[PDB]
C-alpha cells in the first residue's frame, strides 16, 4: 500500500493538468509508460499523444515498454516534435511559399545569433541552426511564430494531440516553455509534467532551473505531485526503506510477519546456502539476477576464488575512476564502449548526444573516434577527445574529467574486461552500486555492522536494490541481540521472519 | 462535413459527369449500369479492397485506353467549431492546406494504362486547391485514406 | 546474376532458418507443409498478386502475433562486364548501392499485426548494406520491384 | 541522375542528398567556395561568370570519382537526344 500505491491510483485516474515531482531516478519511464498505456487505454477516439524527452534511447525505450500501436502518437525527442509537427509542414504557410519546406537541422558549425539574419539564412540557404547563446532556442521560437501566424497549424495540432507528456523540466529553455504554456492555454491541451526540482540539474547545457521552479509555488492550475515512483519495488520489502536511522522510523507501518525476509543459519558457507535456498527451500532462483553487495574489496576477491571454486564464476567490475559523479560519464562511457569492444554500432553511440537526430553527419565524428582507434597510449588520446569534444559541445567539462577518462585505458586494460554483454551473477560495491537495478539481492547479513551502530547507510543502500526477494543472517549472536534492541527501538515487534 | 459534388471524368460509361452531392443521396433512375458504375466509382475511390486490383481494359469508355481515368471527389471543410469528423480529417490531412482555403477539401483519383504489362495503376492525389494536388503518403499496402475512411458495402 | 540466401525469420512455421541458395534450386523432403510455406514466402517476397493481400493472423508461427515477420534475400551482384541481369537490376536501383560494397545486394521484406484492424501491413526494403536499407519506391499500386523481376508460378 | 542519387557516395557521406538548385541568388565564382557551400549551407547554384557550368562540372567529377554512378548511367540509358 503506502505513498507508492496512493500515489499510483490518484495519478493514474487523473484527468487534468499534472505535474510530478519526484526524486534521482527510480524508473521515471516506468511511471511515465504506465500513464500512457492508461490514457491510451481509456481512449476510444481517434485523438494520440506526444511523449517527449531529449534523448532518443528514452523513446525506444519508452516504445518497447509500449510496444505498437497505429493510433499515431509521437514517441522522439523535443527537436524532432517541433521539426516534423510544426516546422516542416507549415513552413510554407506562415511565412510565405518563397521560404522553403525541405530542410536539414545541422547545430555544429552554426553561432549566429539574431532571429532576422536566423530566417535570412532559412529563406536564402535553407540551413536551420542554433543560437550563440547556449539559453536560447531559435527553433522553439520560429514554431512559436508559425503557431500565432498559420491557421492551419493551430487547427492540426489541436485536432490531433490530446495529451502531450513532458520529462525533464528541470532542464528547459525558456522558449521551450513559452511554447509549452501557448499549447496550454490558447489551444487548450492538457499536459502531464514530471520531473525533480533542483538537486544537480545537467543534460542540454543552459538549464534555467526556475522554469520547473516557476511552476511548484506561485502555480495554481495543475494538480500537484510527490515522488510517486517506489523507492523499493514490491510491497514488504519498501519497510526497510522506511528504517533509515532516524525520523522515518515514525513512519513505518506494524507487521506481524513479513514475507520477503529470510533468515537462515550462520554456521555453514554461503555457497551452499544458495544451494539450500535454491533447490530445497526453492526460493532463490539462480536464472535470476543473483547479486550481493559487499564491501572491502580483499575479502570480496576472497569471496570471488571462493566462488570460482564453486563454480557458478561470479564476475567483479570495480570502482572505475570514470564512475565518479560528472556531468559528461554517459556519452565518453558509449566512446569507450564503442572503441574497445570492437563490433558496437555507430548509431548506439548517436543514440545519446543531446538533442540527436543526427542523419548524415555521424561519419564526422566516426572518423575522428575511428582515428582514436589506434592504441597509441602516450599522448593521442588528449588532442583527439579535444577534438571530438570541439565536434560534439559541451565544451570545457573536462581536465580532471580527461585524467578520469585517461585512468580507464591506461595499462590497455583497467580490470581485463568491462561491461561489454549480459551475463548474470554480478558483484557491486557501494561506490557503484547506484543507477542499475538488480532482481535478487543477497547481501550475506551484511557482516559486523549492526552492533557497532555504524556502516548502516552501506547496507540500507545495499537494500534499496532489491525488488522481490532479501536475505538478512544474523550472522552473530551479538548481531542478533542488537537487531532485538533495535526493533525495541522501532517500538515494533517483528520487521524480520527467520525460518 | 458535407459532401459537395463529384466529378467522374471516364469510367465504363461515364463521359464527364459532374452530380452535385450531400450527406443522404439517394440515386435512382432506369439503366441499372450507371447506377453499379455510380457505386463503383465511390468504391474505387474510397475502399482498399477495390482499389487494389487496379483497372483493366474494360474500366475505359468505349475501351479505348488512350484516355486518363480522373474522378474527383470534393468537400466542405466548412463547419468547424461544433464538428467532429472535421477534426477526424484535420489530423491525418496534416499540412497539405492553405490558410486561405481553410474551407473546401478536394481527393482525387487517376489512372493511366500501360499497355505493355496490360495494367491500369491508381494514383490518389489529395489537396484543398485544384492543381499542384500532392500524392497521398502511405508505408506498405496503405495510405492515410485507409485511415480516414470506412466504407461499408451493404448489398443482399 | 546469382542467388545467395534467404533467411526467415518468421513465417508460418519457419523460426530461424538460413538457407543457401544458388540458381537451380531444387527442394524435397517429407513434410509439405514447409515445402509449399517455403514457396509462398517466395511469392511474397517477389509476386505482387501475392504480396497485395498482405498478411493474415495464421500467417505468424504460433499465431502469436506480437513478433515481426522479416524474410530477407541475398543476391552475389559480382559477375559483371559478361551479365545482361546485372545490367537489369542496377538500372533500376539506381542510387541505393555504395562503391565499397559494389557486390552483395539485400531483399527485405518486414511485417508487424495491428491489432486494431486485424491486418498486417507488409514493407518491402532494400540496399547493399545489412543495416539502413532503404524503403523501395512507387508510385501506385505498384514499386520498382515489380519492374524488375518477372515470377512465373507453376501448378498443375 | 548524377548529382543526387551519388553525392553521398562520391564525396563521402558528409555530403546532403538533400539541396535545392537556385539560381537567382547565387554569384560565386570558384568550384572550392562551391562545394563549401554545397557541403556546409547546401545550396548549389551556378557561377558568376555565364560561359560556365558549376553543376556539369560537379557531375563530371561524380561521374569520375564514383563507380555505381558509372554502372548505372551505362546500365540504363542507351541513346541520349541532344536539342
Amino acid at each position: 500500500m503506502i505513498e507508492d500505491e496512493m500515489s499510483r491510483e490518484q495519478i493514474i485516474k487523473d484527468g487534468g493538468n499534472i505535474l510530478v515531482t519526484a526524486g534521482a531516478g527510480s524508473g521515471k519511464t516506468t511511471i511515465l509508460v504506465s500513464k500512457i498505456e492508461a490514457d491510451l487505454k481509456e481512449n476510444k477516439t481517434h485523438y494520440s499523444i506526444a511523449a517527449v524527452t531529449f534523448t532518443n534511447k528514452a523513446a525506444k525505450e519508452i516504445e518497447g515498454r509500449l510496444g505498437y500501436s497505429s493510433r499515431g502518437n509521437f514517441i522522439g525527442t523535443n527537436d524532432g516534435f517541433v521539426e516534423s509537427e510544426i516546422i516542416r509542414p507549415f513552413i510554407k504557410d506562415a511565412f510565405g511559399n518563397d521560404y522553403p519546406d525541405n530542410f536539414t537541422a545541422e547545430y555544429f558549425d552554426n553561432q549566429f545569433a539574431s532571429y532576422d539574419k536566423g530566417l535570412q539564412v532559412l529563406k536564402y540557404q535553407n540551413i536551420l541552426g542554433t543560437y550563440s547563446n547556449p539559453k536560447k532556442n531559435f527553433k522553439f521560437q520560429l514554431a512559436l511564430d508559425i503557431l500565432k501566424k498559420s491557421l492551419v497549424a493551430r487547427q492540426y495540432i489541436f485536432s490531433k494531440y490530446f495529451k502531450i507528456f513532458i520529462d525533464e523540466y528541470q532542464d528547459s529553455d525558456k522558449d521551450m516553455h513559452n511554447l509549452f504554456m501557448y499549447l496550454k492555454d490558447q489551444l487548450k491541451i492538457k499536459l502531464f509534467i514530471v520531473g525533480d526540482p533542483k538537486q544537480s540539474i545537467y543534460i542540454w547545457r543552459g538549464a534555467e532551473p526556475e522554469n520547473f521552479n516557476g511552476l511548484i509555488e506561485n502555480s495554481t492550475d495543475f494538480n500537484k505531485y510527490h515522488l510517486t515512483s517506489n523507492f523499493r519495488c514490491c510491497q514488504d520489502i519498501q519497510n526497510y526503506s522506511n528504517l533509515f536511522n532516524e525520523e522515518t522510523r515514525s513512519l513505518i507501518k506494524e507487521k506481524n510477519e513479513v514475507q520477503n525476509v529470510i533468515s537462515i543459519a550462520d554456521d555453514m558457507p554461503i555457497s551452499d546456502i544458495l544451494l539450500k535456498l535454491t533447490e530445497e527451500k526453492q526460493v532463490l532462483n539462480i536464472e535470476a539476477e543473483l547479486v550481493i553487495l559487499v564491501r572491502r574489496r580483499n575479502q570480496a576477491i576472497e569471496i570471488m576464488k571462493e566462488l570460482n571454486e564453486e563454480g557458478f564464476n561470479f564476475i567483479f567490475i570495480p570502482q572505475t575512476p570514470l564512475d565518479r559523479a560528472t556531468p559528461n560519464a554517459t556519452l565518453l562511457k558509449e566512446v569507450i564502449k564503442y572503441v574497445k569492444n570492437d563490433r558496437y554500432s555507430i548509431y548506439d553511440l548517436a543514440a545519446e548526444i543531446v538533442g540527436n537526430l543526427s542523419s548524415r553527419e555521424i561519419k564526422e565524428i566516426q572518423k575522428i573516434i575511428n582515428e582514436l582507434l589506434v592504441p597509441n597510449i602516450n599522448q593521442v588520446l588528449i588532442n583527439q577527445v579535444l577534438i571530438n569534444l570541439f565536434a560534439k559541445l559541451e565544451i570545457t567539462l573536462d581536465t580532471r574529467e580527461i585524467t578520469a577518462f585517461t585512468e580507464v585505458m591506461m595499462t590497455n586494460e583497467f580490470d581485463i574486461a568491462f561491461d561489454t554483454n549480459e551475463y548474470l551473477h554480478k558483484i557491486f560495491t557501494v561506490h557503484s552500486a547506484k543507477g542499475l537495478e538488480f532482481n535478487q539481492v543477497i547481501i550475506t547479513a551484511s557482516d559486523y555492522n549492526v552492533h557497532y551502530n555504524r556502516d548502516t547507510n552501506e547496507h540500507y543502500v545495499a537494500t534499496t536494490r532489491a525488488k522481490d526477494k532479501l536475505i538478512v543472517i544474523m550472522d552473530n549472536k551479538k548481531y542478533s541481540d542488537y537487531i532485538e534492541t533495535l526493533m525495541k527501538e522501532l517500538k515494533i515487534k517483528n520487521i524480520i521472519k527467520s525460518i | 462535413m458535407k459532401f459537395s459534388n463529384i466529378t467522374i471524368k471516364n469510367f465504363r460509361n461515364f463521359e464527364k459527369v459532374n452530380i452535385n452531392l450531400d450527406n443522404k443521396n439517394v440515386i435512382f433512375g432506369m439503366n441499372d449500369i450507371g447506377k453499379t458504375n455510380f457505386l463503383y466509382a465511390l468504391r474505387f475511390l474510397l475502399d482498399k479492397e477495390i482499389r487494389k486490383f487496379g483497372f483493366n481494359k474494360s474500366d475505359y469508355h468505349k475501351h479505348d485506353t488512350s484516355k486518363k481515368i480522373e474522378i474527383i471527389l470534393t468537400l466542405d471543410l466548412s463547419n468547424y467549431e461544433k464538428d467532429e469528423d472535421t477534426k477526424k480529417l484535420i489530423s491525418v490531412v496534416k499540412g497539405a492546406r492553405t490558410s486561405a482555403n481553410a474551407d473546401v477539401f478536394y481527393i482525387a483519383l487517376e489512372s493511366k494504362y500501360d499497355d505493355k504489362e496490360l495494367y491500369g495503376n491508381i494514383i490518389l492525389k489529395w489537396g484543398s486547391e485544384l492543381d499542384n494536388l500532392i500524392d497521398i503518403p502511405g508505408r506498405g499496402n496503405i495510405n492515410a485514406l485507409d485511415n480516414v475512411f470506412k466504407v461499408i458495402y451493404i448489398n443482399p
